């Protein structure tokens, strides 16, 4: 989807902001550690998401003006909401509801339980992680060194194809293997593998540019054509 | 709020927070979660992991040639072994400084970086002035940093477009004769491991 | 520039406001029609503009998250500011201290003073025009049926040439004639005119979609090249 | 407010209200403004523009064929003649709805419209939503709009990125036998000017 996520190029969005790193603090308020608590301990038992391409689509979704405004750990409380009403795992009405208990009245108590048995299975969700790597019967239809042309399609669903990107001339860099295709995974539409590809593109392609600079990115087969 | 105009209108940062909390109090009590379950998380990304574990690997390269070639030849296989591996970073990938050669890692599409080998992503790295410029002025970007660059060093940036991650191995500065891999390891910055920075001599 | 104004092909907007004409109010707060005032009133006497072109990069230059909250006045507001004090008309300090003066007392006061002279300057504006259209004693690089390519430019500047239609074949519909170049003129530049062509882009080209759509757009000589 | 992030925080709707005092106040201390000057320029955008002039343009070329002719041929002479002239409406073109042929006209870029012929644009038109979509989805739009056009029918979208601006010419609806001019001048919609809607039956 062509949202307000895919940034690459962009102009106006100003200077960085930078901050020594013994400065640049992970966390300011608790809600936020809370957020990476709900993602990681939903993630680790398949609620809502299996892996990261349905967490994806729920903060692409958001709101523009919410995505700007949020802060970061906001795009993961949306993710979070958006993925587990639309799976059934919570009711949208009963969450509302309980959102404006909080909103109200901030200092409500959270409810308490040990469950020592879910802390291992989020573990090993941690450690073990969720490698999207697969294989499939087909062979790679790039090779290293080919000059491909990528696509010029505009998915209304999840893509890991940015905008900048598109009907660009690149070269193949690196053949990975096949992985599992975002753009239908993120809709539990199926794993779907296909051959993911690292491609380097010149700036004189990217933005007619003329420094030594050069983009890599990883490209699914099917965001390809050959020349 | 005028009906027409909803979307100039965004949430206040007060909502997210109760969001947090009311998904967090129904997915207790409908037993999805638990107090203990959340909280390892939060020890785990906020304390367990840091770019001192990329550090170590940067320090390891530096002082032992042998492990330097293997693990450009095959990071996976050489981080894996060394315990650096999982969630997010399944297969993270290592890209050499070189004098010629300067690599700098975004996500320009979210944040993504390889939390098992660096930690959590500074906070610069998921705003959208970084991951909009640097795929296109990485040279304005990183004089921002105070990296002002030779138009003869060639740039590269890497977009996390996948779930592959990058680390970004940076030059051994000078001044750093007679230093063990230990103290050299103190000297590798977490943004040396973006690329936004080169090491200073001690 | 490549600007958060230039919104033409995004995706995520959400629906359009639909609100039947003769409910459609123009204004609903007073500094809304000042702010048109302002605009018109200091265009018909050169003060910070003399035509729109210096008018739309000031506002194409206001920040993002003041560009998409403003409403639509406030993007008049900033560029008469922007302009004003940019040409030397205004200090900007004696105009931030004055803002905050109306800030903190909304009711002070505004000076009064007839101009009758001024009324009749400005209605010669308002009847008058400002057309752009010169003459140039070069011919037309292009022709009506032609197909040609616009150029892939980035103007950090102000341009007319929408992102959505870079690097896009095309086909001349019309040479309209030499008009003031904004590129230019909108950085007090000089007229600098050029040719105008109108230009029909079907939807494939553009979009790579199927329908029956068209895109007519009024490009510059400069924005384009033969094929 | 972070000083990392100042730019997620809007400047308030006062803040502009403020501003535009402000400038008023110093443009009328230091003699560049009266207060007459700017009431003038309210009372002709607000009260002494309008569709209705749009609407006549309609109305007689539906009733004289003569008219219609020159209209099309020459809108910016015959237009002029009228008296539908001025700031931003120096150079205006009229564009034909007929069967097979819709047009839509935006300015993607901001706001451009023919003042002096159409009035003031509306709300919507100025706004992100339309001007970003119409250009690529008009069928949605027009949707949005209740008009629902048959895969068949073309769809012409003008976008306004010079200072030539474009007037749509809709098409007498049925009903309308034994009515007078001004009678259907009327009937003529402010959306139909701008290509979003069809004009109903009577
Ligand atoms: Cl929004
Ligand atoms: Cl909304
Ligand atoms: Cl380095
Ligand atoms: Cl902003
Ligand atoms: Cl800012
Ligand atoms: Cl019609
Ligand atoms: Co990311
Ligand atoms: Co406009």
């Amino acid at each position: 989807m062509n949202g307000i996520h895919d940034v690459g190029g962009m102009d106006g969005f100003g200077k960085v902001m930078y901050v020594k790193e013994e400065e640049d603090i992970y966390f300011t308020h608790d809600w936020e550690r809370l957020a990476f608590g709900l993602v990681a301990g939903c993630m680790a038992q398949g609620l809502g998401m299996k892996a990261f391409d349905e967490f994806r689509i729920g903060i692409e979704l958001m709101r523009p003006v919410d995505y700007l405004t949020s802060s970061y750990y906001g795009h993961w409380i949306a993710t979070v909401a958006y993925n587990l009403v639309d799976t059934g795992v919570l009711d949208e009405k009963e969450l509302d509801e309980r959102t404006e208990v909080f909103l109200k009245k901030p200092d409500t108590k959270i409810p308490r339980r040990e469950d020592p048995a879910l802390v291992k299975l989020v573990e090993k969700a941690l450690y073990d992680g969720l490698s999207p790597l697969r294989e499939i019967s087909a062979s790679p239809r790039f090779k290293v060194g080919e000059r491909i042309k990528t696509k010029n399609i505009h998915p209304t669903g999840h893509t890991r194809f940015p905008r900048y990107a598109r009907d660009k001339y690149g070269v193949i860099d690196e053949v990975y293997g096949a992985h599992v295709f975002p753009d239908d995974a993120a809709h539990r539409k199926g794993e779907n593998p296909q051959y993911l590809y690292r491609v380097r593109f010149e700036a004189e392609e990217l933005w007619g540019y003329k420094q030594k600079d050069s983009v890599y990115i990883d490209l699914w087969e099917s965001y390809m054509e050959p020349v | 709020i005028d009906p027409r105009f909803p979307h100039h209108h965004p949430r206040p940062q007060s909502f997210w927070e109760a969001r947090a909390k009311a998904l967090e109090s129904l997915l207790i009590e409908k037993g999805h979660l638990s107090s203990d379950a959340i909280e390892r998380v939060i020890k785990h990304y906020e304390h367990e992991l840091g770019p001192m574990n990329g550090a170590k690997v940067v320090a390891k390269a530096w002082t032992d040639p042998a492990f330097k070639q293997r693990l450009l030849e095959d990071s996976e296989t050489v981080l894996r072994e060394l315990g650096y591996y999982g969630l997010q970073g399944e297969h993270i990938r290592v890209v050499e400084n070189t004098d010629t050669v300067h690599n700098v890692v975004v996500c320009t599409l979210c944040s993504c970086y390889p939390w098992p080998l660096l930690g959590l992503p500074p906070s610069w790295y998921k705003e959208p002035a970084y991951r909009a410029r640097v795929v296109k002025e990485p040279r304005q970007v990183l004089k921002e940093f105070g990296l002002d660059l030779p138009d003869s060093v060639e740039i590269r940036v890497w977009d996390s477009s996948s779930e592959i991650r990058f680390m970004v191995l940076p030059q051994r500065p000078e001044g750093t004769e007679g230093m063990t891999e230990e103290e050299l390891a103190k000297l590798v910055t977490r943004d040396s491991m973006i690329g936004v920075a080169k090491i200073e001599p001690p």
